DNA sequence: ATCGATGTATATATCTGACACGTGCCTGGAGACTAGGGAGTAATCCCCTTGGCGGTTAAAACGCGGGGGACAGCGCGTACGTGCGTTTAAGCGGTGCTAGAGCTGTCTACGACCAATTGAGCGGCCTCGGCACCGGGATTCTGAT
DNA sequence: ATCAGAATCCCGGTGCCGAGGCCGCTCAATTGGTCGTAGACAGCTCTAGCACCGCTTAAACGCACGTACGCGCTGTCCCCCGCGTTTTAACCGCCAAGGGGATTACTCCCTAGTCTCCAGGCACGTGTCAGATATATACATCGAT
């Protein structure tokens, strides 16, 4: 019998790979530490968006949380870029609906 | 007849999975409701911050003339970076070493 | 079986070559004795914390995760092993 | 005979394990050592493979680091050669409160 | 500079 | 009309002072600063106590959670001490109940 | 009919209320449910902390001859002691202050 | 309108006392250009959180919450204005 | 005329400052300064005064930490004098500065 | 002793 | 400068096992739909924020004199680095086995939901005594003689 | 040692406004019950952790040598302290306007939940070429002269 099937974001992080450099490949041990960054990352976010929600008695975490999640998290310029990245989704989003 | 599914990751235009971060922001105990957006908001905040590591380490591999990045060029890429360097200011990447970096007073004397 | 007086088996040269990496050119010699009580302090910090959550789990064997837990309660999170 | 001068060959050693990422210390003596101090919190516990490696590799990362900031605190004295009162006001000055 |  | 209700510990705190010095009281900013202190340390025993249950897929958070979460949190005595005190009251409260 | 209400903090022998700790537990998102056993645990360890730092408090304002304890004494009492100095060692008490200490080689020569 | 060089306002002796606070006899005339800065550094830090949480709750008025949730997501966690 | 030689006057500071607990930056300054670098995050803020003064006892608390740690850099280098040096090292060791 |  | 020897970086050829990819499956994401309550928002109250003024006087700013600390030089001696001949045990590989991690199936003890009822504890009100202030005397440090 | 001066400490007294107690009410904790599914747990299996042997040789060890670094001392210079005078503006008590924080009521838009597919993502197997080893030697640079 085959092993539990578990997730990763081993395939997503290899396709943004290939937009980024088509001709470089990765190991499996620095996948292994792009998958826990990944991970570090979503966790703090949504641990921050958590708080957010809370502090302002909301039930729902929305983009809105995100977003200023994003602003506390991320420094400086990156926070600017993250930001766009995220407004820029999810307006082309709403758009397919 | 239902339409052809197409993936909430296509509609945003994203690489990473928009479908797997909702079902990871409901069962992540993060709140009662997660709104629609969200999901499509966080995943392009993953990918972006992704694509950005996965850009500097690329180079530093190219320049160490390898076609694969393993840690140690994940490790230059970030700690070359002072944003992500801050950032990532308490982590530890295994197997990734530490930067060139020797004091001034310790060279020879000319 | 039971161990003892392994912190010995951190030898001298192997303290000096993580001076290196550190960047450091000349190390007295009390360094040694003071690195070996530094590392017994910072092991018996995480590995306490891991073992706690091995007991936790029911378990009998500390796993990588566990590890990778203790070390994130420190506030030295570990990339490269899971999680 | 031929000698490089004091300093010549720990400069030379630097730049070599600066370019490593090589773990530095031996795994086995290590891997003993955690068995060592885990049979004071519960006996009999087994290990993985890679629990001890992660232990490593934290460990590591965590002295080097230390020795960069002792380093710093050494030069600060106007010495080269650091000394354990470094390391006791590094550890004071993160506030590990050596 | 910073990534798209 | 009369503001809404704020709850704090404080009532709960002055209890306990009247238990160890019962002629001593407390002013109102370091009553204050016990409100933020029960409160810091709830939140941290209860997200060490989510993680835990997190971690062993477990979704319930049970006294034993809350015991390991102490264990984690605590510094030496204290730790063994408040397990102490948890373990006696989780009993007495099952004899009651 | 129905039997008379006895709170479940005095069934556990508590002063701290087991009731409100339940209720943040399950409010708090911080699992899908919260055992009946966790708020009994959690009220207790609670109330023994309090009561661990009101009594060296209470000791501080009687070294400072004071009826009633004020936050220099939660200052005085957290740091003269090594565990709850540990424990609250990055939190800031307003108007605490610092304890009395001169490094010796500050101190003038006899 | 505008406020301006206000940094100034913390005087040299304000200075000093909290230089005496923390045990120091002898100060150089350069700390407290040096200690300016040092402040100025950390306000913007922790100004600019409390901001960020003023915004997402639509108010105006930052309230000595936003400053307490700031402080606490820096690790420098305050007692005793609420929270 | 009487006069206490230097340092016998700071070290009576010291013992003074370390006994008492209110502020020691003046109120009105500091909130000027606070308004000031409030207003490039945004335009009309508002403060509660609590707010303010919340601001004020992390500040100093924040001061007070660096310069204990910046007299232990001090005395590490055998001076009495606190220079900038010192608080640079404190900065840098505690992972402030880079 | 620690408290009771 | 010069020599020369040490050791590091650059070329080339062999090899191999790690990753890049393809396939078969199934699990979990997507499509369509309903129910209902979280959040938007509009209208209102009134808290508390900003702002301005006039007095006082605490604190800041300034100048100055000179004490003692910073720090640049120098001397010396012993602690450390460099080297190498000897010893140790780490590392490799191979093998054997069984502890226990991981999984599946079944049950029921437990916790979530619910409605009815009550009193815990909250807001507000008032009182008085713990602490703030202060003026006078005690005494203890400081430093100069 | 002794003495005069400054400073801090201690005491008795006045008084005020914050802490403690009380009231009363309302909403959140209790009681009693049902439901259903989380997880206790028993049984199985096959991963991988442990133990062991034994060979090779990388690394650790220990001992010699000497040099360059630590640090102890001294001398000089000027920076900082202490402190007396003048100036500033902090503080604070008061008055005022108002902005906007903090509620309400309403209601609709959004998300949770359900069922039904069905194709994205995983575990697995395979092939080959990027990188690791090895040998050679061109080039750097160290340091004795």
């Amino acid at each position: 019998r085959r092993k539990t099937r578990k997730e990763s974001y081993a395939i997503y992080v290899y396709k943004v790979l290939k937009q980024v450099h088509p001709d470089t490949g990765i190991s499996s041990k620095a996948m292994s530490i792009m998958n826990s960054f990944v991970n570090d990352v979503f966790e703090r976010i949504a641990g921050e968006a958590s708080r957010l929600a809370h502090y302002n008695k909301r039930s729902t975490i929305t983009s809105r949380e995100i977003q200023t999640a994003v602003r506390l998290l991320l420094p400086g310029e990156l926070a600017k870029h993250a930001v766009s990245e995220g407004t820029k989704a999810v307006t082309k989003y709403t758009s397919a609906k | 007849t239902r339409a052809k599914a197409k993936t909430r990751s296509s509609r945003a235009g994203l690489q990473f999975p928009v479908g797997r971060v909702h079902r990871l922001l409901r069962k992540g105990n993060y709140a009662e409701r997660v709104g629609a957006g969200a999901p499509v908001y966080l995943a392009a905040v993953l990918e972006y911050l992704t694509a950005e590591i996965l850009e500097l380490a690329g180079n530093a591999a190219r320049d160490n003339k390898k076609t694969r990045i393993i840690p140690r060029h994940l490790q230059l890429a970030v700690r070359n970076d002072e944003e992500l360097n801050k950032l990532l200011g308490r982590v530890t990447i295994a197997q990734g070493g530490v930067l060139p970096n020797i004091q001034s007073v310790l060279l020879p004397k000319k | 079986k039971v161990l003892r007086d392994n912190i010995q088996g951190i030898t001298k040269p192997a303290i000096r070559r993580l001076a290196r990496r550190g960047g450091v050119k000349r190390i007295s010699g009390l360094i040694y004795e003071e690195t070996r009580g530094v590392l017994k302090v910072f092991l018996e910090n995480v590995i306490r914390d891991a073992v706690t959550y091995t007991e936790h789990a029911k378990r009998k064997t500390v796993t990588a995760m566990d590890v990778v837990y203790a070390l994130k309660r420190q506030g030295r999170t570990l990339y490269g092993f899971g999680g | 005979p031929h000698r490089y001068r004091p300093g010549t060959v720990a400069l030379r050693e630097i730049r070599r394990y600066q370019k490593s990422t090589e773990l530095l210390i031996r795994k086995l003596p290590f891997q003993r050592l955690v068995r060592e101090i885990a049979q004071d919190f519960k006996t009999d516990l087994r290990f993985q493979s890679s629990a001890v490696m992660a232990l490593q590799e934290a460990s590591e990362a965590y002295l080097v680091a230390l020795f960069e900031d002792t380093n710093l605190a050494a030069i600060h004295a106007k010495r080269v050669t650091i000394m354990p009162k470094d390391i006791q006001l590094a550890r004071r000055i993160r506030g590990e409160r050596a | 500079g910073r990534s798209l």
